[PDB]
């Protein structure tokens, strides 16, 4: 089970009660399910920029319902495909079924895609094997599939299909409270000097994705450490040579704007551009 | 002559001669010219490239800009094909790809590599 | 654990500081990473010209923390590709972890993805290299050192957070780095007071570290059959194996990892 | 050499490279040398290299194993890249010896002149290379009708990094050679 919360992304609160209704409401309330006669959704599809927290909310929605967690990220899937051991997909699932209520989850739907270039078709062995292994579920054990691709065009339409990944949600980059969330959770269990005002920091931020908000805490922590290891350094050839205050007990506000120096935006604003046009293309339909 | 901006700054369109002091040279000019709203201390080379993707064909001159004293006006493969890319193939999926075949071509033309030939491009006035 | 030493490359403070702060911090001082709640990088990625001392600076900076250092090969990785052998990869690992601290060198992460030029940038040894870094514990001090000739068709999954993050341009040896990567050539052969060993390095201007090998082998060759004059007949042999438009990528692709840096205005209010 | 008739240059080369360090191990241990591992021919088809190679080996009265252009697709074909290191191996047991590889580029050949240029004999090859000690002389002396194929990474220091000339076709290789000499013009360096 994740130790992920909704305060780790706290945004998205239209995914947060999307993710609740198909992954809370059939593990909550089957009556209400039985009742009405509604079939609980098989699973969704995350796409949105790199690194904005697909992983993120899929972790937090299985704390949240206390439900084992196992990722199946992009890299095994490729193991699986060049090795031509698709048969292991079962085996998975089969793990899912024994960790019910469980969310599986594919970190990079579309690596073999990608692996194959966005001569052949859209079809390939493991996500195959992943169809027929979503096909034969028992639609009641309550095991969620959570597919995540940052590429949701060369995914393959039988994925994306009713009854299997029917919903495609899309998890665009973070807003203000999103950035200020992560970066809450980021610099937490690190001394950071009370005086660095987060939320100013998250505001001259706009457009950073999750990892580029972590990239800037642990540019921040790796200055301080840096930092402190000068001082350390310093405190001989001081003594020893001419025979305590720390230097650096917290992260303090100078290394924040220095780690802002190497700090960049890996999502530009034609790969926003790029999931606005697809989520417009989904959605006019 | 060209109309003025208010200030005294002249509009400058691409090509011109402008009056500031060319700190490189090549031109006969001792004047660096202008190119989309900057002073460059020559006028930048030209070489067509073609752009396919989604079945679309682009016919878009790519304008080098090498042989800068500055060392930061200078052209860049990476920053140009990204431009071009997006000003033609915008929030188009996998224009990585045609981002990096533009990069490929760019270097390859411009790898000519006789420094003594520099071709300005075609534009009237000094 | 490498004889060569921070004196065999000569220059490159910037490089040498960030290979101190990603191998011997973390080494020499967990206290402090767990103070500050900091994952230790897991890699880098050297980028540059060929034979410019990547394999010298990954060598170098595992003398400097005396950590074991085990270098796989292009030759290597392509074996394992060729042969669909990519599953030794993991054992590799095992030995980069049974001798930890370690700092494991790929010489050429590019050799598979050249030797393939239709299909994407994934590849079978690159995929099992990833699902090793992945799955390697952080508490373990073993630090992957990826050099690469050619920094874009290397996987972009490789440069992902988590992994290879940090790309390190290596340039071409400078004025002080081509005079020290001499002296180091020039250190196991008699070379006469003669030579002032740092006009020559003065006038060499943009030879790789191989170029400048090449020239003191060529020398002390002659010299076999050392002296000014056979310093100056090797010299009419050297080749530079890498022209200006070969810089000009390397040196435009690191100005556009740069820019993208632009919120170095930032302050606190 | 009398097999052959001119070429002087290219017997200097030869002997300089294979002759020395066989016959003064310690002059060039007291210059701290590494001598090069091999060398590659270049040139039209039935120059001489096979002969060549045939007299420096009978110079040095070393052992002369040839491994022709067949061999090394016979390996490509089949996958059987891993008999390249019992090659060594002969190699190697014959500790003065000279290993020729009569077609380096038979296998580039056979590709065509959609891959790279890397291929698993070759890789082989420069795997065995790369692990051949300086201690036993093994001599790799690679040839090519068509350098221009051969796989760049051979031509690396520590591999086969010399290239000698063996002379519509002749222009290929005289265009070759000077694109391997144009950018030589350093020879102007003088010490003060």
């Amino acid at each position: 089970v994740p130790q992920v919360t909704w305060e780790d992304i706290g945004g998205l609160e239209d995914v947060k009660r999307e993710l609740q209704e198909l992954v809370q409401y059939p593990v909550e309330h089957p009556d209400k399910f039985l009742k009405f006669g509604m079939t609980p959704s098989k699973g969704v599809l995350f796409y949105g920029p790199p690194g904005c927290g697909k992983t993120l909310l899929a972790k937090a929605i299985a704390n949240e319902c206390q439900a084992n967690f196992i990722s199946i990220k992009g890299p095994e899937l490729l193991t699986m495909w060049f090795g031509e051991s698709e048969a292991n997909v079962r085996e998975i699932f089969d793990k899912a079924r024994q960790a019910a209520p469980c969310v599986l989850f594919f970190d990079e739907l579309d690596s073999i895609a990608k692996a194959r270039g966005g001569g052949g078709g859209a079809a390939d062995r493991v996500i195959n094997q992943i169809l027929t292994e979503m096909d034969g579920m028992s639609t009641k054990k309550n095991v969620f599939i959570i597919g995540a691709t940052n590429r949701p065009d060369i995914i393959d339409p039988a994925i994306l299909r009713p009854g299997r990944l029917d919903q495609l949600i899309y998890i665009p980059l973070p807003d203000e409270k999103s950035r200020v969330a992560i970066l809450k959770a980021n610099l937490r269990k690190s001394p950071v000097a009370k005086d660095v005002d987060l939320e100013f920091l998250a505001k001259m931020t706009n457009g950073f994705s999750g990892a580029d908000l972590t990239e800037i805490c642990q540019r921040a922590c790796k200055l301080a450490i840096r930092e402190s290891i000068e001082s350390e350094i310093r405190r001989e050839r001081e003594r020893q040579t001419n025979p305590e205050d720390d230097p650096v007990p917290e992260i303090r506000r100078d290394h924040f704007e220095e780690a802002m120096r190497f700090a960049r935006r890996s999502v530009s604003d034609n790969d926003i551009r790029k999931y606005e046009m697809f989520a417009q293309t989904l959605q006019q339909s | 002559v060209r109309k003025v901006r208010g200030d005294g700054s002249i509009v400058y369109l691409d090509g011109d001669r402008t009056n500031s002091r060319s700190t490189g040279g090549k031109c006969g000019c001792g004047f660096k010219h202008f190119w989309d709203g900057k002073e460059y201390d020559n006028l930048p080379e030209a070489f067509p490239i073609t752009l396919e993707w989604g079945g679309r064909v682009v016919r878009e001159t790519v304008y080098w800009f090498q042989y800068e004293s500055d060392s930061s006006l200078n052209s860049n493969v990476y920053d140009v094909a990204m431009k071009l890319v997006t000003k033609h193939f915008p929030g188009e999926f996998g224009s990585e790809i045609l981002v990096q075949k533009v990069v490929h071509t760019i270097l390859h033309q411009t790898a000519k590599k006789n420094p003594d030939d520099y071709t300005p491009v075609n534009i009237d006035g000094a």
